[PDB]
């Protein structure tokens, strides 16, 4: 397994000048959720664009997904998947210059699943606890639920802060209440690993990077599973 | 039209929630939100590089923003107050252009 991160070993939010607010961007009811596709094209030897449209606003029409290296980009380069990802702009290129625009398209890293019997009975949704800790306490508890007999662990996560934020100010526009945080995983066979929630210690903050996390497309077993988040306040 | 903002013109109470809309049509990726002293010079508060992210100006203090879609920006105030009264400005910049839309004018009283 991962160890138990350390003290010094996670970002604190007192060192972050920056501002929390495009953190808060990618959970605050911010996801892409595409079932049942294809990709439909492709950049370089790693990223399949798929025509998932925006429903919420009208920024894109198409989705440009990055994945951990290129035989990972294949195993699902022409399956019928299903998408979960936080999407983002900034920085969301198609060719070598780095700041550079375009539309109708967006980025992300990993949140794909074959669709084929990977889905429940007749629409039943699955929960998945979430034991969280305010300086070592169990003090709220929640679920999270989702359609994927299997999921990425992204989706889940994402859930996971999106009710943190909407409940737990768990990141506001300027900052943050808590000074560390990690989301920690279980698998039902003994594999835990954690991800840290807070920026980079400095002035800005580079959304993509961030997110470039997502893109071993790590899945997890729901029925089973069970999730920890970790806090400390300042 | 350039670059437009709503409302125009608003005079709203101490205490209450006021918000305003910016928006384009020349699709520029940098946006920005101003403010100026009374017959003064304008000094920045927000700006924005692309939809989904804001950067602290000069006087970020006691605003707030959000950049929903490229041609979209917003200033958000929770609680007002007469400090916050003047004229708003709201420009896009980009290959070596910069627009201004026609100003809000407040009152926080």
């Amino acid at each position: 397994s991962q160890p138990d991160p350390m003290p010094d070993d996670l970002h604190k939010s007192s060192e972050f000048t920056g501002t929390m607010g495009n953190m808060k961007y990618l959970y605050d009811d911010h996801y892409v959720s595409a079932t049942k596709v294809k990709s439909v094209d492709k950049f370089l030897a790693h990223d399949l664009i798929y025509n998932i449209s925006d429903k919420k606003l009208k920024n894109y029409d198409k989705v440009k997904t990055e994945l951990l290296n290129e035989d990972l980009a294949k195993k699902y380069k022409d399956e019928v998947v299903d998408v979960y990802g936080s999407n983002y702009y900034v920085n969301c290129y198609f060719s070598s210059k780095d700041n550079v625009w375009w539309h109708g398209k967006t980025c992300m890293y990993g949140g794909i699943t074959k669709h084929e019997g990977n889905h429940f009975d007749n629409g039943n949704l699955q929960n998945v606890l979430v034991r969280v800790y305010e300086n070592k306490r169990n003090t709220i508890s929640f679920e999270v639920q989702t359609d994927k007999k299997s999921v990425t662990a992204q989706e889940l996560d994402i859930k996971a802060r999106n009710f943190l934020i909407n409940k737990k100010n768990l990141y506001e526009f300027n900052s943050s209440p808590y000074e560390t945080g990690y989301i920690k995983f279980i698998e039902n066979n003994g594999n835990t690993f954690w991800y840290d929630m807070m920026p980079a210690p400095g002035d800005k903050f580079d959304q993509s990077k961030y997110l470039m996390m997502y893109n071993d497309n790590k899945t997890v077993d729901s029925k089973s599973v069970k999730i920890e988040v970790h806090l400390t306040t300042k | 039209a350039a670059v437009t903002q709503s409302p125009r013109n608003k005079v709203a109470v101490t205490g209450e929630k006021v918000t305003l809309s910016c928006q384009q049509t020349n699709n520029h990726n940098n946006m920005y939100w101003y403010r100026q002293d009374t017959g003064h010079g304008l000094r920045l508060i927000h700006y924005s590089y692309g939809a989904g992210s804001t950067e602290k100006g000069d006087i970020p203090d006691g605003y707030k923003a959000s950049r929903p879609s490229q041609e979209q920006f917003s200033l958000i105030l929770e609680s007002a107050t007469p400090s916050q009264t003047s004229v708003y400005f709201c420009a896009s910049g980009g290959g070596g252009t910069l627009y201004f839309g026609a100003g809000t004018r407040l009152s926080v009283l």
